[PDB]
């Protein structure tokens, strides 16, 4: 078995520019290596094979360069269409081996998030429970901040957020926090606040609703 | 048929490197069983083996000159380069280089071969003087120039029969000065013109001088 | 008359780096596919005339040898940026080994932009192809040795690479040159193995240790001085005897 | 060539796995064909499972030289996976492949057909349907021209949940979330899509939930108010 | 390695006289090769492999021999045979040649002509005079030149350059250079030339006067 080895683990740069993604391999593997693309949610997706050819459909920007231990891809240009994680596969010796992988991101402009605030629906309070889901939407970069303000009371470990990969059309992301409450203690209060802090924001905003 | 040229500067200045090229046609040297050599001789001396190289860039040299020798071969241009390092007083040579073949160990065909003396010099010029007449012989006179050789013709290699080149003779202040005469008969003297024609191409220099009483 | 008998065997692998071929289902393209399935049609017959498993014992040796796993890694790189290179195997032994052909390279520089077309193109390629069609041939028929060695099992350009590149005398050099013909009779090209990426077979070429002695013919065979003895068909020519150990119509 | 599995969602411990994939595009019986398995861990990378050749040989890697078991069932087209006796670290998302060529003198090691994956998790506790509500649009879920509304995927187990939005006909400005694992073990998730404010009313807009591991698709429509 | 020893070093004969050179070797050689070369042109290949004769040369030329020996004879000594000629080998490195034989063809005894020229107009503009006495055609090689400046013998200032032999008649040409200056040739008068050779049974003398 062959131990392959990928260099760098996560990068990050603007569109139009240049990527060049090294794979280190354990012995010699001469002019068999496989480079794939995989944007999350769906399968593997080929792109380089035999080291320094090009697959049928791949668009004319990807080269592959390489021979023996040391192998590289480039990109000519970073496209939004690029977001994925890149590993290269090895198919000299058996078992064949795959990399750990390089997760691809794109840097650019400040995004700010919008803040939809949706009600529990009445179908769920028929449950015993309700949940409130505060979303931000196409926001860069990642990072932010989410803290509920039930009645202006800090709610901490019932509330959940969820963040979504770096969108491949906008280079944007998505953020829902999930408030999770019962419907005695629901309809025990009246106001429902989600207060959001970003960097993309000069103060922070929040979107509240009422009749709870 | 085959054809070989030699290529370089006539004069060195000591230890700078030393560039021969040998050119040729007639032949590809990519060509299996192909190679050229290069043979020098120092003036009154015997010839002397240099270095050889092959189609399959397999290089042979003489452990007389291990350090210096350096050849490489170029396909794409049918020449080969020899390229060596440190002259000294001693390599002045008349260097030639040669076509070989594996199915027979020697040097079948020749280049004309030119001439590389090793002194610490100052170029010089040709200082041409005629030799008038008065069965009469006439001629022409060179000094001062450098080096060796220089072509010499009469009547654009027009006039060849009774045509002596006597060879340069070092003087007390070291330059070079030989003689060229040429028997002609006396009733022609007045009717025909006798021009020597003098082309020192290590100095790039034409001169030519009419013959008159 | 002179002498010119064998004492020992040059072993020697040969090697024709050959190209994967992916998918290629796409006038002047009907003559590429149709050369393109005989090269299929060839590499093919290689593989299934090496599933089957003593003159030529010290040439097959190597060829059980390139077998092992990661030995045709090491010939493969080897010729990365040349035609020849010496390896010293598992055994120590240093084999010299020569790309004669460069299939890797002409297929994936030339066929991967028409294919995933001019007709001067298309010439070359029928004959660097023809070659192997004719090697293929050849060793399917033979049974993998092939003798004497052809003109596709090494061109005439290619052996006296060999000859020169050979660790012999000056001289027999020269003998061996003139007389190319000969040596091809009494040579063994041996098929050994098809994988990654490789057509390699060992070519054993023979080592004349004992030239110009005296030697006579006419009890029915000839005698050839060697060493102070005398030994005992050998193929003449001219004044050179060609033998190896174990009407006298025209007149000239 | 195109590839589609069919596997188990949810495999309780200590029992045999049964994964599938038909090909389609060209035959099982093709030329220069080895029908590969590869599956990918949960955060970490891929892992080689082994092949099934054109001709019948299977190679197996060796950490798994004995647990696998590839078939060949020429008459459907299709070549399946089995995997003995599975434990908690065989849950992954396991991805069918092929490997088509025209020459083979090395190994057959790219791969141009994929699947689109078996969510297989593996544990001993059971399934569980999920419960649909919608996050219905308001005066706050606006914002000027637009307005955002969705439906909230909870109490499910285990992986995946497909959500449709009008059976693929609104496909735009669409975000599902990843699965959040709630407070009992039951994943949940909220997908939202927006919409222009002035269409509402109007058009209808109905979230579709499938959830293979549990056999359950439910329709739930969103509206204002 | 592999060292040669030509011999003769130097031979003297007649037109039509049988010449062999012997080269023998230290180890023992396979095949023998010879080379002429011409007095200034590059060499040319005459007898390849021991017994083989290159194409453009003449039968006149023969060589025989193994081993570590070897000979190169020459049926009939012609004019134009006149050079130096060498035994090369290539049956190891490094490749080495003969010694080298220069040969001389046997000749009558020819008396030359002499001449004498005086320095030109355009070398005395320059200041230096250079009076030039011209040798051609004689044989042997051996001839004494002796300026006399105004009955006194010159010595140090007079330079002799000799041709190398010719090729069809086998004669020798010499120039003796007397080199003075400017101001010591407008101090003398006569400037007279005596040539003393085999040929000539007395020094004839060639002189004039300045101006």
């Amino acid at each position: 078995e062959i131990v392959m080895t990928q260099s760098p683990s996560s990068l990050s740069a603007s569109i139009g520019d240049r990527v060049t993604i090294t794979c280190q391999a354990s012995q010699d593997i001469s002019t068999y290596l496989n480079w794939y693309q995989q944007k999350p949610g769906q399968a593997p997706r080929l792109l380089i094979y035999g080291a320094s050819n090009l697959e049928t459909g791949v668009p004319s920007r990807f080269t592959g360069s390489g021979y023996g231990t040391d192998f590289s891809v480039t990109i000519s240009s970073l496209q939004p269409e690029d977001i994925a994680t890149y590993y290269c596969q090895q198919y000299q010796y058996l078992p064949y081996t795959f990399a750990p992988g390089t997760k691809v991101e794109i840097k650019r402009t400040v995004a700010a998030p919008s803040v939809f605030i949706f009600p529990p629906s009445d179908e769920q309070l028929k449950s015993g429970t309700a949940s409130v889901v505060c979303l931000l939407n196409n926001f860069y970069p990642r990072e932010a901040k989410v803290q509920w303000k039930v009645d202006n009371a800090l709610q901490s470990g019932n509330s959940q957020e969820s963040v979504t990969e770096q969108d491949s059309k906008d280079s944007t992301y998505s953020l829902s926090s999930t408030l999770t409450l019962s419907k005695a203690d629901y309809e025990k209060h009246k106001v429902y606040a989600c207060e959001v802090t970003h960097q993309g924001l000069s103060s922070p905003v929040t979107k509240s609703f009422n009749r709870g | 048929q085959v054809t070989l040229r030699e290529s370089g500067p006539a004069l060195v200045k000591p230890t700078q490197t030393l560039t021969l090229t040998c050119t040729f046609s007639g032949f590809s040297l990519s060509t299996a069983g192909m190679s050229v050599g290069w043979i020098r001789q120092p003036p009154g001396k015997a010839l002397e083996w240099l270095a050889d190289i092959w189609w399959d860039d397999k290089k042979h040299y003489n452990p007389s000159l291990k350090d210096r020798l350096t050849i490489s071969k170029d396909t794409s241009k049918n020449q080969v380069v020899l390229k060596v390092t440190n002259m000294d007083p001693a390599d002045t040579a008349t260097y030639y280089c040669a076509r070989d073949m594996i199915f027979n160990f020697y040097f079948d065909v020749w280049g004309q071969g030119t001439t590389v003396t090793v002194s610490s010099a100052s170029t010089k010029g040709p200082s041409v003087f005629p030799l008038a007449p008065s069965t009469a012989a006439l001629g022409c006179l060179v000094k001062d120039y450098f080096p060796e050789p220089v072509t010499v013709s009469w009547n654009s290699g027009a006039l060849t029969s009774g045509v002596h080149t006597f060879p340069a003779v070092l003087q007390s202040s070291g330059l070079y000065s030989l003689s060229s005469v040429v028997t002609v008969p006396s009733s022609s003297l007045g009717t025909q013109t006798y021009i020597c024609n003098v082309n020192h191409k290590p100095s790039n220099t034409k001169v030519d001088k009419k013959v008159e009483p | 008359y002179l002498s010119a008998l064998r004492t020992g065997w040059y072993t020697s692998v040969i090697t024709i780096e050959l190209s994967n071929i992916k998918e290629i289902k796409c006038a002047k393209v009907k003559l590429i596919k149709q050369e393109l399935d005989k090269y299929k049609n060839a590499v093919t017959e290689l593989q299934l005339l090496m599933q089957s498993t003593s003159a030529i014992a010290s040439g097959v040796a190597v060829s059980k040898v390139l077998h092992l796993e990661g030995e045709v890694n090491k010939i493969k790189s080897a010729l990365l940026s040349t035609n020849k290179a010496v390896v010293s195997l598992s055994n120590g032994v240093s084999v010299l080994t020569s790309k004669v052909l460069d299939l890797k390279n002409y297929i994936d520089k030339q066929l991967l932009p028409i294919v995933n077309p001019n007709i001067e193109t298309v010439i070359e390629f029928q004959q660097k192809n023809n070659r192997l069609l004719e090697i293929t041939r050849e060793f399917s028929v033979n049974a993998g040795v092939t003798t004497p060695v052809s003109t596709y099992m090494l061109t005439n350009s290619e052996l006296l690479s060999l000859i020169n590149d050979m660790p012999i005398t000056n001289d027999q050099k020269k003998l061996m040159s003139n007389n190319v013909q000969i040596v091809r009779q009494q040579s063994y090209s041996i098929m050994s193995i098809i994988k990654e990426e490789v057509l390699a077979y060992v070519v054993q070429l023979p080592l004349y240790g004992v030239i110009d002695t005296p030697c006579w013919k006419l009890d029915r065979g000839w005698y050839c001085d060697n060493a102070g003895s005398v030994s005992f068909t050998c193929k003449v020519q001219s004044n050179r005897v060609f033998c190896d150990t174990m009407i006298t119509v025209n007149k000239q | 060539v195109q590839l589609v599995q069919s596997g188990p969602g949810l495999v309780k411990p200590s029992q045999t796995l049964a994964l599938t994939c038909t090909v389609s595009g060209a035959s099982i019986n093709s030329d220069n064909y080895y029908w590969t398995w590869i599956r990918q861990r949960p955060g970490g990378g891929l892992e080689w499972i082994g092949h099934i050749s054109y001709t019948g040989n299977t190679y197996y890697t060796p950490s798994l030289k004995s647990r696998l078991s590839m078939s060949l069932e020429t008459s459907q087209s299709q070549f399946s996976l089995r995997l003995t006796s599975v434990t908690a670290a065989d849950s992954a998302v396991y991805f069918c492949a092929a490997c088509g060529a025209y020459v083979l003198i090395s190994n057959c090691g790219w791969f141009d057909s994929w699947g689109q994956g078996t969510q297989v998790t593996v544990s001993s506790a059971s399934t569980k349907g999920p419960s649909v509500f919608p996050l219905a649009p308001s005066s706050k879920s606006t914002s000027g021209g637009t307005a955002a509304l969705g439906c909230l995927v909870k109490d499910y187990f285990p992986e995946p949940v497909t959500v449709s939005w009008n059976s693929g006909a609104l496909t735009s400005g669409v975000h599902t979330f990843p699965a959040v694992l709630q407070s009992s073990g039951l994943y949940s998730l909220s997908s939202v899509v927006t919409v222009p404010s002035s269409s509402l009313g109007t058009q209808t807009y109905i979230c579709n939930v499938n959830h293979k591991p549990s056999n359950t698709k439910v329709d739930k429509r969103v509206e204002p108010k």
